[PDB]
């Protein structure tokens, strides 16, 4: 027999926020701007293309600091972290934007593509 | 999930119950059954 | 006279929870299994439990409907239970993990549930051959014991799963095959013995069951050994101050919600008094506030968070 | 005449529902290429690479191991000798497949394991199993 | 305006529970002299006397007869005031007989008898000379306090035949035959000056009380001396471990029997009232439930047995 | 010594009475003061 | 419907004797700076309260006066923290004052006041730049906080004045004028900004915000380090017995007037209840039994005295 | 500061409030506010 | 016809009222004559052979000396030197006799041994007599 | 003066019944048939005459087992034995044979003559 | 006839209300000219020399220093070295003289030696200055 | 700023009066007649100018036992003690000449005048 636990998925990532949340094994610190950032390598890479090509870069595998482009909106980054840890993507009329593009610019294009959807109406 | 109605006016304090709400979520929901990530390669 | 088969509710749960506050008094072993965010899990998931059980309590008791006030007085039990044991499970994880904290491995065995099934055949033995309990009933003295001997080969084998010694993990297979095929033995007494049974094969059916019961006896002797006995963890002054704020808090709790219950009880005799609905009232204030300092101190003591 | 455009007004929040699914999915798919395995768990002479955010998202065993500041940064982590490991090797598949493979044999490790790594919800599930089997 | 002269035995009985409560909170050293299988004794016997003392309780608030309500309420407290004794003594030898603990001397002296002897002439001193309490009493000021100098004599000498210091033994001797010459010269103090009191020998008789009184304070200042202080026992972890469940069945038997007799209290003033009847209904389960548990706690737990 | 009856049909709970019987003891019972056992000479 | 503006004193008054009941369950570092003696007279003091404040409570609630009744519940309550609070202090000065027990040394700051105020301006950022508070509202949004940032400058200054090591010192009284001179750089956004405000300085208004964010959370980073860590003390064997009976005394007070005000709220909501007035007499008593031996007992157990 | 009367003559014990009372002192006060005690050149 | 001969029906329990009478003097019988004597208990250096199972029925004391493991199988028990000789003669005769022989003399050394070896009716009784001479 | 405890016999031998109970210093085990029986040997002898002629014997004092001979029914021993430490001999309308023939086996000739008395009636 | 000559009958208690501070003032006379200073308390390399009975009559740390046996017979008491000199000259002079000198730069010296000295109505005093400047 | 206590005066008094009442740091004996008086130097300097007289002398500073002279009445020094630590004055219609007595003997002036006062009326 095998037991199929449906609701592990989701007390894995609740879990993994919570050790967000409480800086707990948080290996890299994501700088934008002047706003600090610390998260787990392994959960920017499962959900971010940009940061599985940094860690998977073998001279870029143990950065403690990782500082992103300066137009690079840090509010944006925000709401995109926190979509990563909680499978919750919060969109207002004016930040829409700086989500959709920052979203390209990890490329995360499921995301991009659910923002080009919401955009239209 | 605040305070509930008994007999003669007094409530039932219910705070732990909003307490705890604020804590899993914290206005328009939309749900997405599609692919949220990038699926990497075995 | 009424009420009477209401009442039993309230008195079962109020000795549920005489029972789990016991667990708060002093933790210095686990009570389950739990990780510490499990421990959160189950008190937020336990608290929309509450909230819905104490709602039930007063609506119920405001007009009658006394089976759904019975439901919602166990249901509200239960919940707190759940509450006492996520607590004290927290309370114990915050303790031994300051550096200066010792740890407290469990027993092996339990030698509870090994004394109950042993007094299940024990008391079984004469009930089956003395002036008291004669034949005919084998439906009944044989399954209520057979559970028994079921689960106790279960409680064997995981038991061996868990030690170190292969020296105690042989004897717990062996002690575990000596109860069953002894019940194997007994299976074949069951076969027969069924009409024709005036003394035509009971003399063998109870030579069944002496093998049964010494096995039994040794089994159980052997439950209280060295190593299978349960050592208590040092918990050091720091950790025991981090871990009381979730006591307290989880002491208050039960405290209040037993009063809370209490009242409830003599609003359910009589709702027309309002005194008693404002000490309700008191009481469910003390309560929510118990449960919120509760789950703000799990949630601040994490074993990670400084 | 002139008119604006803006995508309404107020806010809203988009639910990806198997978002949980596919980071556990992607998580997994590192540990089958190691990729930033940053622990290896021995089991009895039997080596287990995986990552600690993970076992601790788990196994509250493996939660009170790393928050642990002495043992935080630890490369290897040994197990009790007591421990099957292919009871372990259930447990941690479970961990990245959501998925617990049990049978009437190896239930005895599973659950032994299970508890030892501090797993309630899957101690539950095997004594569920054994008290309908 | 009733009941008043009834509610006195509630509230005595009360503040007995209160008191021996305090003997539950830390067992360090032993309530008395007791043996373990005497604790089972006292236990079994008190609970015979319990029993009947609630159904008094019951039988009588409901229909007036307050003076037997009063006798009740002080023979329930009396037995459960013996519950706790025996509960805290047998908890203490459970504690000590670990191999890991230790063991806790009692004072050779209570400095509390002797405190309140002190008193007994200290505060007669100016009550036998100055314009407050005059003369003719003599019967009265010198009896209460006769008694006192009596039982100072018989804790002295009882206390000389424990300790192992021939030094101290000596002393207590001889500060017992201080208290008791001084006392005998007092005793021609009465023989005379019983109506030739106009200051024809008081200056004599309080000649007397003058070694009397500073032989007193020299036994009271040599009661609190090294090898006289009692010394606490250390209770091993699993000592603590092994002794708790009978304290915590010991608490919740006085929690509940507290709350029991408060509700009687209400009941005893207005029987009219089924949801008291019902609260007391909840509270006399708990206190049997508690009883059980205490008493199943103690048998298992013996000393000798594993 | 087991349930006694309040008014309204409440009872009160003496189960440890009679739990402190079935230890004392534990049907027809029969006296006998004569000498039970032989005597030891000194 | 009716009362019920009346009520929020009792539950209030329960909460904060619900809180000061955390400061007896284990005395290990003083709850503030008070000396031995000063302990007796805030006892003796606040005994001089209490007692007004009963004979408010039962007076009132005798006949409505609802508003006097709120007050004598408020004042019974302060008074009755003012007890915990002198109980508490002095049973651990005759703790750490035995020969074999140990000191415990409070910490440097305290790590809630500034957590506070972090949360005074974290959800003030947002609440200055979304879709839900505008602009206008300047003078709540800055007051608020800035009463929160002069406590920050006054905390942290005194807690350099207590700290040994100059680094410290040093770093407090930087980390200080980091809150001040930023805030400084604020005044300036205040003088100006007024009615000229659509995007006209708002831009430099946030810029002087984010030294004033990033220097407090630099300031709450380092009051968690070493020696500001508070240390308990340990409280020999000796040491916790002879505090234990100030504790016991006072737990009693507590859970005795917790009832005494939870049935001074049904007799507020109905008088005429001669039961109730009756559990009222009998909590009274067991109040004053449970002040007068707390009052003796921090008398006899004076650190000085034998 | 001993017992005060409560409805259907019950009382509150205040005992408490007459033992602090024999502690500050313990009949006719007089008041003298002149100097009691010799006065030390510096 | 026929007729059986049984002795009735049901059950019947026979109570040896004087049983614990002539067991105690029994077990006196043997000390007198040093039967199984398994211990000896010296007060001052004066012995004292008597019966360990005796010796914890009576006293609670001695009780806590034997079912100390590391005690139990003691040959010789040495008292504390504060304890009388002939005070704890009385009370071991008692334990085997029933009879408590007080006077005005040796009641000080009859309580205080008394309450060493934990014996509280004994010690009850000797301050109903204090409390009445 | 000489005080008279007349409750002390009775506590003493329930005392003794309390170590059996909890095998505390039960020094001899009286193996009947298959079954076990531990009790202490002071006991034994006190009530029955075989015990007291198997203990006083120099070369059978200090035995651990006592082999009753096959022929003794072992629920009848434990029916004597259990009347040792409480004073109670139940007899049913069956064991009453198997009792007195124990009991004369024992050498207790004044259980035998109760149970010659109850079969009489 | 006759008369009787008596300053009549009963009881008489004579309150003298400046008499306290006649103690104290007395008290700090002979601190100024050294007169039965039993101590010397050293801040930081500089000397106080007092009354040790005063020193626990105000301050409840001296209180717990001198009832403290092995150290009650100590003639100098070392605080320490984080307690301002002046701070607690501040605090010292106020024992003898009931005066507490605040500035707004001193108070931060005076109110963190005040709780080191168990003075809480001195820092009280103090908290209540800064919750008003 | 000055800030004036107005009832520090009283508090030390009475903590000192409360450490007379447990024998903390008493430092000297006052023997009169037979009756023992402990007390501290320091506050019978201050009363007193008797005691005052007596520690100044370099010879007699470090003085254990003070026995005052016989003819003192040590009823009437107890009530003057009691006064230094409580500023209680207790005259009764019988000892107010002990009292009056004792006081200029500790050259008490002040608490002689007040006699004088009192024993007018």
């Amino acid at each position: 027999s095998q037991i199929q636990f449906t609701r592990h998925a989701s007390d894995v990532l609740l879990n993994l926020n919570r050790l967000r949340s409480r800086d707990i094994l948080t290996d890299v610190v994501i700088v934008v701007s002047r706003e600090q950032f610390r998260a787990h390598k392994t959960v920017l890479m499962a959900c971010s293309g940009l940061f599985y090509s940094i860690f998977t870069d073998q001279l870029k595998r143990n950065l403690s600091v990782i500082n992103l482009d300066p137009e690079i909106n840090p509010e944006g980054f925000n709401i995109l972290l926190d979509f990563m840890y909680t499978s919750r993507l919060n969109l207002r009329e004016g930040n829409i934007m700086a989500v959709m593009a920052t979203a390209m610019y990890l490329q995360m294009e499921h995301v991009v593509d659910t923002c080009r959807k919401f955009i239209k109406a | 999930p605040y305070f509930v109605e008994t007999p003669y006016g007094f409530q039932l304090d219910l705070d732990f119950v909003k307490y705890v709400d604020d804590i899993q979520k914290g206005i328009t929901t939309i749900k997405e059954m599609g692919r949220s990530i990038h699926e990497i390669p075995r | 006279p009424f009420t009477k088969h209401g009442q039993k509710e309230c008195d079962n749960a109020l000795r549920q929870l005489e029972t789990v506050r016991e667990l708060l008094e002093n933790p210095v072993q686990p009570i389950n299994d739990m990780s510490y965010f499990g421990c959160l899990d189950s008190v937020m998931e336990n608290s929309k439990v509450l909230g819905e059980a104490m709602t039930g309590i007063s609506q119920n008791a405001k007009n009658g409907n006394l089976p759904e006030f019975g439901d919602a007085i166990a249901t509200a039990s239960k919940a707190l239970c759940g509450f006492t044991e996520a607590a004290a499970q927290a309370a114990y994880l915050v303790g031994v993990s300051d550096p200066n904290s010792q740890a407290g491995q469990q027993g092996l065995v339990e030698p509870t549930q090994f004394a109950r099934a042993n007094q299940a055949i024990q008391m079984a033995c004469q009930s089956l051959g003395e002036p008291g309990c004669t034949q005919a009933q084998v439906l009944s003295a044989a399954t209520i014991v057979a559970k028994h001997t079921s689960a106790l080969c279960n409680s064997c084998r995981l038991a061996s799963a868990r030690t170190a010694n292969p020296t105690a993990k042989r004897q717990f297979v062996q002690s575990a095959k000596e109860v069953a095929n002894s019940t194997a033995n007994l299976v074949k007494t069951i076969k027969a013995l069924d009409g024709d049974f005036t003394e035509e094969n009971r003399a063998q059916c109870r030579a069944a069951t002496a093998p049964l019961l010494e096995a039994v006896d040794n089994l159980s002797a052997f439950a209280s050994n060295p190593e299978f006995s349960s050592v208590p963890a040092q918990i050091s002054p720091e950790g025991r101050a981090a871990m009381e704020p979730i006591v307290i808090s989880a002491k208050t709790m039960l405290e209040s919600a037993g009063g809370l219950i209490q009242t409830a009880r003599a609003l359910a005799v009589n709702p027309r008094d309002p005194p008693r609905w404002s000490v309700l009232a008191g009481h469910s204030r003390t309560v929510s506030d118990s449960i919120k300092k509760l789950i703000t101190s799990m949630r601040d003591k994490a074993p990670g968070q400084l």
